[PDB]
């Protein structure tokens, strides 16, 4: 049989051509005789090329390839909360088998226009950097770009983390499911990772897609698809979900390996012609849908690693072209002790300051001015910026692992940007701050509920606020 | 282009180590205005070696560009056939 | 003419018809499918084999497939029930509000306008932004190119364009956008629809839309540039009206050709681009133009990758365009925005003899003092600034407070900066230039010109400052 | 599926088809007939009708092999013969095929033990010298050969013989004799 | 299965296959040649043909010659009879001591250690080197930079970490000589000898060499890291040790599988490199981790093609480093050793949440009044030469004398644990030994023999 | 054709670089081998015999001339370039614009230290 | 033959960058497939063993010696081509030239800055 059934006439270089098929198609995923399965990307007039999803070492000439008939898809639905899986959705943590009752296409293609509304809810990161000067909304692409250790993943992991406050609470309109895709990082990374999310027990909502460094370029290519297909189930039910690809470098250069293993030309820095295409066709699918199709939305954190802080690179300008806004990580500020290091002069939310809650905004609009004057003046006032805008990054510091809620954010950037602060010492902003929001969970739960439920700053919760700063402060060193 | 971030970076390293000999010769002749001269002709070599720094660095990024243009070049003739 | 599928490689399909084969450019249906495939006819691969550019994803094909020849080119409905309305490539409202019941289609692929259609006239278009009213101003039925990396500003600059100029416009305007970002096209349609421009509920429309987006196939974003040209070639030549092409992107043309031709069988030519980059450019920007019997004024975006100005598709471009506007990430860096490069970017209508002796000799003084400090850009770096002399300390102040001024805020950047959109006529820019040249206020700090209006809000600014 | 590989092997898609059908043919045992039906199919594709026709590019593959498919199953063609004819036509290597037939010739050369020796000299020599030198160079063959002698006469060498049986090569003509002579006596 | 050799090209040698084709990274045993030479498959090609790098030259090849598929990859023999002894590419004994006695052997091509398999919180490995244990502490199952060349005491390093391993955490090492000048290879193995690493006489061998010189083929000097790698493997599994793998070098490990890519005529990458640079890195790598049996440790000499560490060679294998040793020869002249540069030796483990905060708060103190030291250092007062002495006292401390040394210099060897490391640094930066002297530290142990000294 | 009747022509390409690009597109269809920035590999003679047919007859021949000015685009000031390195060496004598020259003030922006006239002072008048 | 049987040879080889463009035709000629520069996949296996084969024996194998002098051409200075590069790296040292130093008065012109032996003091008597 030649039409169900191929042979495999020659692998290497990554690429099976098999002869038989003529009732394959195109995109296909077929089933070589090693346990192995395959994509069907040539369809030529005499054999297929086959892109081998694993190690070719596994196939020789002659094995029959059986086809599934059904397009590469991904096993969907809730069942994946809390598993690791490989880029092909099986369990690779030892828990059993993946109890998935639907699967989806991973090729398929991003909403239209009509489909889509403007992006309008929160995405609460946790950190008072993001929150207040990048915000980032539900339906959002905001790139995480920076060098190598500057801390991106750890602010993938304090969002992931961060959302934990909600996915317990009672409302469904208000949790987010995250999903972290790993392209190409340590496996030990990714072990470590998933303990600690576990431990923050932030697992049983997040799915962990783990295409290492040593699994073939393929399956690289392959887990952010797979990634965004299974944000997409939760998209298209009227639910929320977060996905953090971890690296978009790490994709690239897995696709420009299978190009070029391809014999395809290669362009800027030998990267194929369409490793754009490679990313849009994955970043647009992240979107907030309107009502009358679920209300639903996916958030897509794209992390791309810059090679000596050159920002303006083939691969970096690339998905700066695709997403809507960045989050610049400098390494220079990472060795002054800054962390996160987030360069808030060059970190942009296209469409986050529509995403704000009100006392967030009130907060942060006049925290933005006075950090933008501190970094362009960097007299008698100009004296007093610089002192404020010192007090203002030392408390953007944050720890690690650590997110903070909304209303303790505000709570913090409230005491800061009053003046309430521009007499102590600069380096003691952070025991202060730790300090004084122990002593507000600790008296003041009624303050910040109310924060929280009114999601703005009111002029008696204003001036409770301010009473209550001045009393702590007053009974300080 | 090569050749210009050398002729670049050449003229930035004259005037470096211009600003060093003549940071030592004003610190010599300091045993005022010979410290003020020592200090600001200090500062013009610190500017100077962060600028080479710089440049050193746009250097290797279109070193590498070259590498790569010219083997694009050899492989698409040689394929050809 | 019925023929059969037999190769899918990505994007490109080669079908092999018994007799009947169709030329080149005609446009192909497949049969079996759920929603409309369109290949496009590229080659003829002999052996009554043609190799095709395929508009619309390709999974799901099989070696043996029918398809059926249409006898002709892609085929768009034209005409005013086009306004108001979103079309992706082929033709089809992807508005979901029913179809486009307008009395004639028209193909995308025609030839461009003959010698003597051109038109020569160089009337001003006034935007109200400072630095492209000084440097290199528009012109009516000209050729406008945005160039810039990515996150530098075209995108916003084209917005603000779409509210100074498509608003107070008088003839009809056509938005092709060209594979850039969909929830642009969603702010886009929704922004529109509220601004009174779409109107949803009668026929007064002003503004027809076409979009393929970053999210389609190479295929589509090749032709939709295409699509645009035909509506808004319809607007001129069988209305006579005065008509606005606004393309967004118009470098994803060239890419995804290029996209494409890797599997099309052919030697690649620099960069990896296509050997046929710069005719394919050529045939498409030459339909966008002002005849005789019309005119289109053009605003196209254009990326450039890299941040490379010399790579081969905007070193290309740039012959095709009236008038550049070169954003600049060192200057957008500086926190300047419109992030316009005053030394980089043109305009044909710069000569004494159009714009006035009056505004051309500011404009080169502007373009004189600011070339002067980065001449002295990599001294005041070294040696500090106060090893100048008087004269060329006189000239840094005077080009830092111009840089300061060139900047402006926009009535749709408010959203994500606060500040109030400014719009400043061509006699508030001439003055305020002339003054700052003349010296005038080399009292106030350079600080108070950043980010305001006319010269009247900088001197209030810097009262302000005490 | 394993194939049996001829003992000499040609190159090419010439070499390909020619041991496709060696196989498909040894795997049967019909070498002889496939063997003499290839060179009639050979001497029939080239009359000049259809000989012309047969490379004719616009002609369509499938009309083209259906005639072809006619003209060939008059002469009561094996399956093999007619296969071998489809396959080299439905993937358009008509005009390749005389050629494969004489690989295929050469490859029923090696098969019978067919040797090809060549024993050129001055000028064309009488037979008597002729058969006892057949005898004296099927002397060195192994168990099982038959030869064939393929004579050519040049004056260039001036004399003596040489004996390019195969792969081996004597060469004792007076020509490398006095080349040998001035390289000696220069060194 | 047995098939011929249908082409030789250089290095790359096409071979058919009647029947059984081998899969790919299979050996090849070429029958009929005074040595062995072994080919290792690559693609293949259709026809039953495959096409295979040869792990030796190749000259006296001819088409036609047998070669036998040994059903498995490159086999070396594996265990503790491996200590002390040489190997090559192959896994022949290239010392002249006869064959390597040992009792099961394996493959260089395997897969890393499943997810499961990994352990879940990152370690500190102790190897009683006070400035490598404080200022940039190893990661039990990590990838560690070693930089600097010659002149800087880098050997008498890989010597007594291998040494201090072998005492305190009782496992072994391996030393991956890849690309290496057959000079050095020489002086490497002779310095190993005298030092007590290398035992020529008794069972008790501290280390085990394989070797792939500057001098062969691409194959061998690409499959030298794996056999290496195999070897450290199998005391990772099998013994449950917490092994060392040197790797000198890995650019020239990098380069071999450039060459090798090229070999086979594949499209090269950027910058020339293969186009399955960052996956043959990876597959090499990630085999180098802690699993629940023991781990494996690597330090990896890496050098830096045109001082340019945005190259595609360092820039792929620095994803991998989880720490870095960076030997200065300033550092040297000033008499420290081992010549650790203070400042420019980094860590990934330097984390509060992983070495706790009294280590941090010591290492960073340590940094600290380094940097304010340098600073002041410029210049040439109040309580700046306060600073100043407590920073002599700490480079001198920093210093310490390696046991693998003791034939030369008579000085004992000291393994500082990381108890008495901490604890010292921290009294010296508390200000409890303001009173000694500076010279009291220098090549001193624990800070109670510097107290010692300090009586003297 | 007025080189050959006594009366003397200029002629000006507009540019050449657009030329060879063409070229280059032909070739690179026609498959044939590319070289540099994938040129073929005779665009000199493509541009060399077109520029040597600009010539000064003399008095046997009507005494008629040609003069070219060819035009070439440089990117980013690349003079090193596989054409701008063809036409400078097949020329003789450049003028060479710069554009921060251009913006400066000078305008025509000729740089007068990298432009030749191989021809010189014999194409002047004596005044001049 | 005289480093194997007991005696000591030295060997110069002027120039190794010749020897690899030769390679490099050749190997362009016999079709393989070229790297970087044009040069084959092995012209570093080439360089790296006909230099590895200048060793110094021990008393058990005669004691012999082969020092081996490779000599490179460079282009304006250029240590960072692809052969010298090579040849860098296989070698135990180098002997830098400089042009400069010619001219400047030094001859020879040897750069002492550049210039190392990694051997060094190991191969000096002890008054130098
Ligand atoms: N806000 C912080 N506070 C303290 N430590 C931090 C902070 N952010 C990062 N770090 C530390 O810096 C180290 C590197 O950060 P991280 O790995 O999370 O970013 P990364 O860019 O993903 O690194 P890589 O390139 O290796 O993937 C981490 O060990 C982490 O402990
Ligand atoms: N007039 C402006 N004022 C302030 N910021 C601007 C302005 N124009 C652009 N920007 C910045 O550029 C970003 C969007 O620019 P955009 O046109 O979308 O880039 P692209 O060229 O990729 O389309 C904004 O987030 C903003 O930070
Ligand atoms: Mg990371
Ligand atoms: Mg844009």
């Amino acid at each position: 049989d030649l039409e169900e059934t191929g042979r495999v006439l020659s692998i290497g270089d990554g690429i099976a051509r098999v002869h038989g098929l003529r009732n394959v198609q195109a995109e296909e995923m077929v089933e070589f005789s090693s346990g192995l399965k395959g994509m069907s990307l040539n369809l030529e007039p005499d054999n297929v090329g086959v892109v081998v999803f694993g190690n070719d070492k596994l196939i020789k000439e002659g094995d029959i390839v059986k086809r599934t008939g059904a397009i590469v898809d991904v096993p969907v639905g809730e069942e994946l909360l809390g598993r690791v899986v490989d880029a092909l959705g099986n369990a690779i943590d030892g828990k059993g088998p993946i109890g998935s009752k639907t699967r989806r296409r991973v090729g398929l293609k991003a909403p239209g226009i009509i489909p889509r509304i403007s992006v309008r809810e929160p995405m609460q990161t946790g950190i008072k950097a993001v929150d207040s000067l990048v915000p980032i909304g539900r339906g959002q692409r905001e790139l995480i770009i920076g060098d190598r250790q500057t801390g991106k993943t750890s602010i993938a992991i304090d969002t992931i983390i961060n959302q934990k406050r909600f996915n317990d609470g009672s409302d469904e309109k208000k949790k987010l499911y995250c999903i972290y895709v790993a392209i190409g990082q340590k496996r030990s990374t990714v072990a470590q990772l998933v303990k600690r999310l576990t431990d923050a027990d932030a697992m049983k909502y997040t799915i962990v897609v783990s295409a290492t460094a040593s699994d073939a370029a393929p399956l690289q290519y392959l887990a952010p698809y797979s990634g965004c297909s299974m944000g997409e189930y939760f998209r298209d039910n009227g639910k929320h979900a977060l996905i953090i690809y971890d690296d978009l470098s790490k994709q690239a250069v897995a696709y420009r390996q299978m190009s070029l293993l391809l014999r395809r030309p290669p362009g800027r820095e030998a990267y194929p012609g369409d490793v754009f295409y490679l990313h849009s066709r994955l970043l647009e699918r992240a979107a907030k849908m309107n009502d009358a199709f679920g209300g639903g939305s996916l958030t897509a954190l794209p992390v791309i690693e810059t090679q000596a802080g050159d920002v303006s690179a083939y691969i970096p300008t690339n998905v700066i072209s695709i997403t809507d806004g960045q989050i610049f990580l400098e390494t220079e500020l990472f060795y002054k002790g800054i962390r996160p290091a987030i360069n808030v002069g060059l970190s942009v939310s296209r469409v986050g300051s529509a995403a704000q809650t009100r006392a967030m905004k009130q907060v942060a609009g006049t925290m933005k001015l006075e950090l933008a004057q501190y970094r362009e003046v960097a007299d008698a006032a100009t004296q007093q910026l610089l002192s404020r805008g010192v007090r203002l990054t030392e408390l953007l510091k944050q720890g690690q692992y650590s997110p903070m809620a909304i209303e303790e954010q505000v709570a913090v950037i409230y005491a800061g940007v009053r003046g309430y602060l521009d007499k102590l010492e600069p380096s003691k902003i952070t025991k202060f701050e730790n300090a004084f929001l122990s002593h507000v969970v600790s008296q003041h739960q009624a303050l910040l509920g109310t924060i929280r439920a009114d999601g703005k700053i009111s002029e008696q919760s204003d001036a409770k606020l301010k009473e209550i700063v001045t009393n702590f402060l007053a009974g300080f060193e | 282009t090569l050749k210009d971030i050398t002729r670049r970076l050449k003229s930035i390293k004259n005037i470096q180590k211009i600003t060093k000999s003549m940071k030592m010769v004003a610190a010599a002749k300091y045993a005022s205005e010979q410290s003020a001269r020592m200090t600001a002709m200090d500062n013009a070599s610190k500017n100077a070696s962060e600028m080479i720094d710089k440049l050193t660095l746009t250097f290797n990024r279109t070193r590498q560009a070259v590498i790569t243009k010219e083997l694009i070049e050899i492989i698409s003739g040689a394929a050809a056939l | 003419a019925t023929g059969r599928i037999v190769a899918v490689i990505g994007a490109v399909v080669d079908v092999q018809f018994d007799e009947g084969l169709p030329p080149i450019l005609n446009a192909l249906e497949v049969q079996g499918r759920e929603t409309r495939l369109v290949l496009e006819v590229a080659q003829h691969l002999g052996e009554s084999t043609v190799r095709t550019i395929a508009m619309d994803g390709t999974e799901g094909l099989v070696r043996g497939q029918k398809v059926l020849d249409s006898g002709a080119p892609i085929k768009i409905p034209v005409g005013p029930e086009t306004l108001g309305r979103i079309m992706n490539v082929i033709g089809e409202p992807i508005d979901e509000r029913g179809p486009i019941k307008t009395k004639q289609f028209a193909p995308i692929h025609a030839e461009a306008p003959e010698f003597m259609e051109m038109s020569v006239e160089q009337e001003i278009l006034v935007t109200g932004i400072k630095v492209v009213d000084l440097l290199a101003p528009y012109a009516k039925g000209g050729k406008i190119g945005l160039f810039g990396g990515a996150g530098v500003g075209k995108t916003v600059l084209i917005m603000e364009l779409i509210n100074n100029v498509a608003k107070a416009h008088g003839g009809y305007s056509v938005f092709a956008g060209v594979g850039e970002r969909t929830r642009e096209g969603n702010d886009l349609y929704h922004e529109m629809i509220e601004s009174g421009v779409i109107n949803l509920k009668d026929a007064t429309s002003k503004v027809a839309l076409v979009y393929g987006q970053m999210n389609e196939p190479p295929g589509a974003r090749a032709r939709v540039a295409l699509t645009g040209l035909t509506v808004a070639e319809y607007f001129r030549d069988q209305e006579g009206q005065d008509v606005l092409l606004f393309i967004d992107n118009i470098f994803r043309f060239t890419q995804a050709g290029s996209e494409v031709s890797a599997l099309l069988g052919r030697i690649p030519s620099a960069v990896g681009y296509q050997p046929t980059l710069a005719t394919d450019m050529g045939t498409m920007q030459e339909r966008i133009t002002t005849t005789k019997k019309g005119s289109i004024t053009s605003v196209q975006a254009i990326y450039v990758p890299a941040d490379d100005l010399t790579d081969p598709a905007p070193a290309t471009t740039f012959a095709h365009l009236d008038a550049t506007t070169v954003l600049s990430r060192a200057i957008a860096e500086l926190g300047i925005y419109p992030a316009v490069d005053p030394l980089d970017s043109t305009s044909r209508i710069m000569d004494p003899n159009i714009v006035g002796s009056e505004h051309y000799d500011v404009a080169r003084g502007v373009q004189k003092i600011l070339q002067d400090y980065k001449s002295l850009q990599d001294i005041i770096a070294i040696l500090g600034m106060d090893e100048l002399s008087e004269e060329d300390k006189l000239t840094v102040s005077r080009a830092r407070k111009i840089q300061r001024f060139l900047s402006q805020p926009f009535q749709v950047a408010e959203v994500f900066t606060g500040h109030m959109g400014k719009l400043v006529p061509l006699k508030e820019t001439i003055k305020g230039f002339q003054q700052i040249l003349a010296g005038e206020y080399d009292h106030l700090p350079e600080q108070a010109f950043y980010m305001v209006g006319p010269i009247e809000e900088a001197v209030a600014k810097a009262d302000k400052l005490a | 599926a394993k194939l049996v590989r001829p003992p000499v092997q040609v190159y090419g898609i010439e070499g390909r088809y020619a041991t496709a059908l060696y196989s498909a043919a040894s795997k049967q045992n019909k070498l002889e007939q496939v063997e003499k039906e290839l060179l009639r199919v050979a001497q029939i594709l080239k009359e000049p009708k259809v000989a012309a026709s047969v490379l004719n590019p616009y002609v369509k593959r499938s009309i083209k092999v259906k005639s072809l498919n006619d003209i060939t199953a008059k002469e009561r063609f094996s399956p093999l013969t007619t296969n071998l004819i489809n396959l080299l036509a439905e993937n358009g290597r008509l005009s390749n095929t005389q050629g494969v037939v004489s690989a295929f010739s050469t490859m029923m050369s090696v098969h019978r033990g067919e040797v090809p020796c060549t024993v050129t000299s001055a000028s064309p020599l009488e037979e008597a010298t002729l058969s006892e030198l057949k005898t004296v160079l099927k002397s060195f063959l192994s168990q099982g050969q038959v030869l064939k002698l393929e004579a050519k006469t040049d004056p260039s060498i001036l004399g003596g013989m040489i004996v390019r049986i195969g792969e081996k090569y004597v060469d004792m003509s007076v020509k490398t004799k006095i080349q040998k002579l001035g390289r000696a006596m220069r060194e």
